[PDB]
């Protein structure tokens, strides 16, 4: 069920990690198809019949709703300390003819509502989004600068924003935080801040079909609700881009499978990502041309006055590493506790991550990081 | 070993290091300290063996300055076999303590010198008075965030805090049991201060103190919230609590 909708996003993902040479890329796989998901409902035709081939389903099919928002409900969040936030928006013209019936369906399978601006004037539109964004990501997210190319032609314009920090099972101590040399893929190498650790992890190593080895590594939220799950390679000349295009929902599930719980030391760079994502490329390259087209976009289920497409769709990812908030050594948390000599595992090449719900094994956020 | 000096062997001729062998790669890795206390058996801490290596993984090596470098009267052993106490406790670290037996022809192990020999083992109506100076020995690294372990023995010296300073409340809310014994450095703290405590790498090595002028085997380096910090003692298991249990481990 969810893990169709994150294996898509994870195809999204895929799309710009490709793009994004060796960048710094973040991203949702649930946040892209919680959108593409709503929008399946407000299209016609092939323009549809577009988005539900790439996605695997159909919203409109028995209980796949009902899933979505039960999936949304736990998310938010009673055991969720201001740590995720998640938020999925589509806007279009104040005053327009919409068809009789649909926007109560709307609102049945996905109980929000699709939201009406002024695009003809625009200073407002402009706000009212990037204020629509920072209203639900408690600030964290404020600017938006994709809504710079809103126009007042601009008439049918879809955003997702989401803002996560940790917040460990077993946090790092504030003192044991160093900085380090991480070595960049072309060569280089950065001093970097790195949090150190010894305790017991959930540890693994894959291959690739290619003879690829990287490190997996399972660093879970408190109450196990959320872990992210890191992914670096052996020797360093190894390109990401290798896993990151096989990677996917029951990949995840295959990795918790096979880890053990093993004492390690682990070091690990603090980090801070920010990507906007224009979406139109990526979603075209998976055969989704119509909905950006002026002509050719159907969306009479929710239209009937002519044409309508969309001139604009976005995301905008947050993610933040470190030790939850402020919070630091209790102290409860403290640098080696007992006195062994352990394995250490140390994170100086680039990697990649993913942020998981356990429960479900959706796949909530994905990561190239080439540089802190 | 936060602090103390560097050593020799022959200073501690009970000392042992533990070499496991890598996983992917030839060779072994530095592991634990260990304590020789019968001619083809070594005490250890339990923990060191949460990753349970077949024994044929492990080497045991008495005699020897350098962690890497050879000793020339050095003695060097595959393990037979070892025993972790039953019921060590992986989260407390409540029963710490192991047994290596070593891997010999002859039921004669390792042999005396002036670097390899057994020290003695407590007697069980032991009660040392409190604040005893007693020594402790370790391949470890010299403070918690250092990348790499000592390239030599280092010795160090503390005293043994009373029950009273041995519960939790004086280890920032962690289980102490009446298995474990807390000694530390009981002198100004600065810093700079150097306070002597043991370190990652140091776990399984002796903690000797005089007795009747003969050195005594008291702890095991366990854990502590390492290393050498501001008068919270360094944590050990109590050797005493194990004499019957390591009788009737060599049977």
């Amino acid at each position: 069920v969810a893990h169709l909708a994150s294996d898509f996003g994870v195809r999204v993902f895929q799309q710009v990690a490709q793009a994004s040479k060796d960048r710094n890329v973040v991203f949702s796989p649930y946040g892209v198809a919680s959108v593409l998901a709503m929008l399946q409902l407000t299209t016609g035709g092939e323009t549809q019949q577009q988005i539900q081939a790439a996605m695997g389903f159909k919203i409109d099919d028995k209980g796949m709703a009902p899933a979505l928002r039960h999936l949304y409900k736990e998310l938010m969040g009673p055991w969720n300390k201001d740590e995720i936030s998640t938020t999925d928006a589509i806007f279009v013209q104040r005053d327009l003819k919409l068809v009789q019936g649909f926007m109560p369906h709307f609102f049945r399978l996905f109980r929000s509502t699709v939201k009406q601006v002024d695009f003809s004037e625009v200073e407002r539109a402009r706000f009212i989004i990037n204020d629509w964004v920072k209203t639900h990501t408690k600030g964290m997210i404020s600017h938006l600068l994709g809504t710079g190319a809103v126009d007042q032609l601009t008439r049918l314009v879809l955003v997702n924003a989401l803002y996560f920090n940790g917040q460990w099972k077993t946090p790092f101590p504030d003192s044991s935080t160093h900085r380090r040399l991480f070595h960049k893929s072309d060569g280089s190498t950065v001093s970097v801040p790195m949090m150190a650790q010894t305790n017991k992890f959930n540890y693994t190593e894959f291959t690739t079909p290619d003879g690829h080895y990287y490190d997996i590594l399972e660093l879970p939220y408190h109450g196990d609700t959320l872990s992210m799950f890191i992914a670096a390679p052996y020797e360093k000349e190894v390109p990401l881009s290798a896993l990151t295009n096989i990677l996917s929902a029951q990949l995840i599930s295959h990795w918790k499978g096979n880890m053990t719980r093993l004492p390690r030391l682990l070091v690990l760079p603090k980090f801070s990502l920010e990507t906007e994502v224009d979406l139109r490329k990526p979603l075209e390259n998976l055969g989704m041309t119509d909905m950006f087209r002026q002509f050719q976009a159907d969306f009479t289920s929710l239209s009937d006055q002519e044409p309508l497409h969309v001139a604009l769709a976005l995301q905008k990812v947050k993610i933040e590493v470190n030790e939850s908030g402020t919070v630091a050594s209790s102290s409860t948390a403290v640098i080696v506790s007992a006195r062994m000599a352990p394995e250490e595992i140390i994170i100086d090449r680039p990697f990649l991550f993913v942020v998981r719900h356990n429960p479900t094994g959706t796949v909530l956020f994905m990561g190239q990081v080439m540089e802190p | 070993i936060k602090g103390g000096l560097f050593a020799d062997i022959a200073s501690h001729p009970w000392q042992a290091a533990i070499f496991a062998k890598h996983r992917r790669s030839p060779g072994e890795r530095f592991l634990c300290g260990g304590i020789l206390i019968s001619s083809c058996w070594i005490l250890s801490a339990a923990h060191c063996f949460q990753e349970r290596f077949p024994p044929h993984h492990l080497t045991v090596i008495l005699g020897r300055t350098y962690r890497v470098v050879p000793g020339e009267e050095e003695q060097k052993f595959e393990v037979e076999k070892y025993i972790v106490h039953k019921e060590f406790d992986d989260d407390t670290y409540d029963n710490d303590i192991a047994l290596l037996q070593l891997k010999s022809d002859s039921s004669r192990c390792a042999q005396e010198s002036s670097v390899v020999r057994t020290v003695a083992l407590p007697p069980a109506d032991l009660q040392l008075p409190d604040w005893t100076e007693c020594e402790l020995s370790g391949y470890g690294k010299h403070e918690a965030l250092s990348p790499f372990y000592s390239e030599r023995l280092k010795e160090a010296h503390v005293r043994l805090y009373p029950s009273s300073r041995c519960t939790s409340q004086h280890l920032l809310q962690r289980t102490v049991t009446d298995n474990m014994l807390c000694a530390g450095d009981t002198r100004s703290g600065g810093p700079q201060a150097n306070l002597h405590d043991a370190c990652q790498g140091d776990a399984g090595g002796p903690l000797v103190c005089l007795n009747d002028g003969r050195m005594t085997l008291v702890g095991i380096i366990s854990w502590g919230l390492g290393c050498g910090q501001k008068d919270v003692p360094g944590v050990y298991t109590k050797v005493t609590n194990y004499l019957d249990w390591i009788r009737d481990n060599m049977r």
